[PDB]
Parts: C-alpha cells; structure tokens; sequence
C-alpha cells in the first residue's frame, strides 16, 4: 500500500512537470511561428527592394557599351597581384606564372595524396586499436589500453 | 592528420592562385580594349541610397534568419524534454497499474 | 615487400581517382553555370535570361526548402521517439534496481 | 544582386563561365582517370562512393600489410625455432602450413 502511494505521488509530480513543459513548448511554438512570420517578412522586404532597384537601374546599366567592361579585368589583375606575390605580374608575363603555379598546385596535390594514404592507414590502425579496446571493455569493463 | 591539414590548406591556396592566373589569362582580351570608356554616375544618387536601404534590409533579414534558426533549436529541446517527461510518466503509470 | 609496394601503388590509383571524383563533386554547381557560360556568350542585352535563370533557381530553392522541412520533421520525430525510449529505459532500469 | 545590380557588368557571369570551363575540364579528367566515359554530374556520386569502398579495401589491405611488415622485423631465428617446435610436436610440416 505504501509503495503504491509513493508511486501515485511520483505520478502527480510527473503530471505537474508535464503541464509545465507543455506550457513552455506552447510558448516556444508561438514564438517560433512569430519568428517565422518576421523572417518571411524580412525576405519579402529584401526581395522587394532588390526588384525595385533593378527596375530603377534598368535603363542605367543596359547601355554598358563594353567600355566599363575592362575595369573587371583591372580588378582581376590587381586581385591576382595581391593574392600572387608578383607585383611585377603583367598580363603579358602572367602565363609563365600561370604554368609555374599550376605545377606547384599539382605537386601540392600529389603530396596531399601521399599524406592522405598514410593518414588513412594510420587512422584505420587506430580504429582497429579502438575496436580491440571496446571488445575488452564490453567483456571485462573499464581498463587502460596498456592492460588491453 | 595535422600535417595533412596543413597540406590541404596549401593545396587550396595553390588552387586559388592558379584560378586567379587563369582569370587573368581569360580577361587578357578584355584588357586588350582597356582604352575604351563610357558615361557613368547618371542616376547614382537614388541608386546608391536604395542600395544602402537594401543593405539594411538584408542585414535585418540575416538577423531574422539567425533568430529563426535559434528559436527552432530551443523549441526542439523543449519538445525533447516534453517527450522525455511523457515517457517517464507513461512508464511510471504502467508500473503503478501493475502494482 | 613486393606485394606491399604493389598494394601501395594500387592505393595511390584509388586515391587519385577518388580525389578526381570528389573534385567534380565540388564543381557540381559549376556545371549549372552552363547557363552562365551560355548567357555570357550573349555579349548583348541579356537581363531576360538572367531573370529566367533566377526563376529556375527560385523553383529549385523552393523544392529544396520543402525537402529540408519535411526531412527536419522526420528527424524531429525520430528524435522524440529516441528520447522517449531513453526515459522509458531509465524508468525500467530504476524499477529493476528497486526490485 | 546581378539583376538588381546590373552594373555588376557580367563580371560574375565571366567568373561563372570560367568555372564552367574548369568543371568541364575536371569532368573530362575524371572520365579519363576513372576511365568512365559513361558519367554524369548527377550520378558521379555513385561512382565516388563505389571507389570510396575500393579505396577502403585497398587501405585496409595495406594496413594488414603494414602490420605484417612491422612484425616481419622478427629475426630469422624465431621462424626457425617455431618451425622446429611445431615439427617436434606434430611431426614434419611445411612452413606455409606451420
């Protein structure tokens, strides 16, 4: 009788916890829906602004005249100039740099694969070590690798 | 693994440099007519102001998305604790009925 | 030792092939740029093609969004059932202790 | 942004076309190395996982090989002594069967 009384009290407490967590989850779901609406409103505003800017600039950027096209080449050349440590980098001599850096890239990939082979074998060796460790732990329980 | 991580970083940088050089090679033709020029900054004022407003809207959208994601998270953990309570209550109720 | 050098060469072959396939996996999006490559060849007024590509991307993104949402719901369902089992196991184990 | 900022001036378009050409080159290179003219971006993942299994088999093989080579450091005497012990216990046996 006393045992059943204890379990009934336990169930009462669990019911109170369930009520509290249900209320918390309902509040969280309401907040989640509110934030969904707020987000969708933000993308709506962003898309509207983008479309309106497109409409306003329609006439502006259509007549590009392939004349403001070359600044893109200028930015690309400069971006390579800082990225590639070649202040003398010229579109004329940039081909020798292209081939040399491609050679370096392929060498790097080969070294990467060489490292990858040994990395994989080492990781799998550690995996078998670990498997031995789990088997030992399951059979006997906690123990160090040295005792394994 | 540390060494391979460093090697992968180096490979990525080399690939990026090679791609930049390829870009220069491709845009050599565009450089060819670099002497050309054209009119610019006709409707820049309104375009610039609208760009600024759109940037503000995009930043607000990013904040909104971050808040949405995090709230999805906390709602998830709340649901998980709710389910845990459900399971505990069901088991204890079954056990009380058995007794 | 001979067989081992042979196996190392085979592993190198596998490594290079897998790396190449992974590289194309990364360039997966770039194959979508076939439209971009064709668009760039316009060399004239091409805003309508940009809008068509944008609409196609919107359709793809909406499809991915629905896929992600339903998969998230499925994962959440799996997570609640797992948590319920966890709590049930805890309760049963505690009763076994008590008995 | 490209449509809204049409002043972008097809720079992103140029970069994307260059990326498309690079992807074409990479796909051809893989079709060569993997010798898979039958290949597509959509289904390349399947061959990628297949060759991932292939590489895992090769690496596990070479791992057992690494262990065997490492234990091969055992001098000539141990093999002889074990062989003679097995012979004395069971009788004459071949080293392969020992």
């Amino acid at each position: 009788q006393e045992k059943i009384d204890r379990y009934q009290v336990d169930l009462e407490e669990l019911s109170y916890r369930l009520e509290e967590q249900t209320d918390v989850v309902e509040e969280a779901g309401e907040l989640q829906a509110e934030y969904e609406a707020r987000t969708e409103a933000t993308e709506q505003e962003v898309d509207e602004l983008k479309s309106q800017l497109a409409d306003y600039q329609q006439a502006l950027d259509v007549q590009q005249t392939r004349a403001i096209q070359y600044q893109q080449a200028l930015q690309a050349l400069e971006r390579a100039r800082e990225l590639c440590r070649l202040p003398d980098l010229s579109v004329d001599n940039a081909e020798e740099w292209l081939e040399t850096f491609q050679a370096k890239e392929q060498q790097a990939t080969e070294a990467l694969l060489a490292l990858e082979q040994k990395l994989s074998v080492a990781d799998a060796a550690h995996n078998q070590f670990e498997q031995a460790y789990q088997l030992v732990k399951n059979i006997v329980g906690e123990t160090s690798r040295s005792e394994a | 693994q540390q060494d391979y991580e460093t090697a992968k970083h180096s490979q990525h940088q080399a690939k990026q440099q090679a791609f930049a050089l390829v870009e220069i090679v491709q845009r050599r033709v565009h450089f060819s007519y670099s002497d050309s020029a054209g009119m610019l900054s006709e409707n820049a004022d309104l375009n610039d102001k609208l760009r600024q407003r759109l940037e503000h809207a995009e930043s607000d959208r990013s904040r909104a998305r971050e808040q949405l994601r995090q709230q999805q998270a906390q709602y998830s953990q709340f649901n998980q604790v709710l389910a845990s309570l459900k399971s505990s209550y069901e088991t204890k109720q079954d056990m009380l009925k058995e007794l």
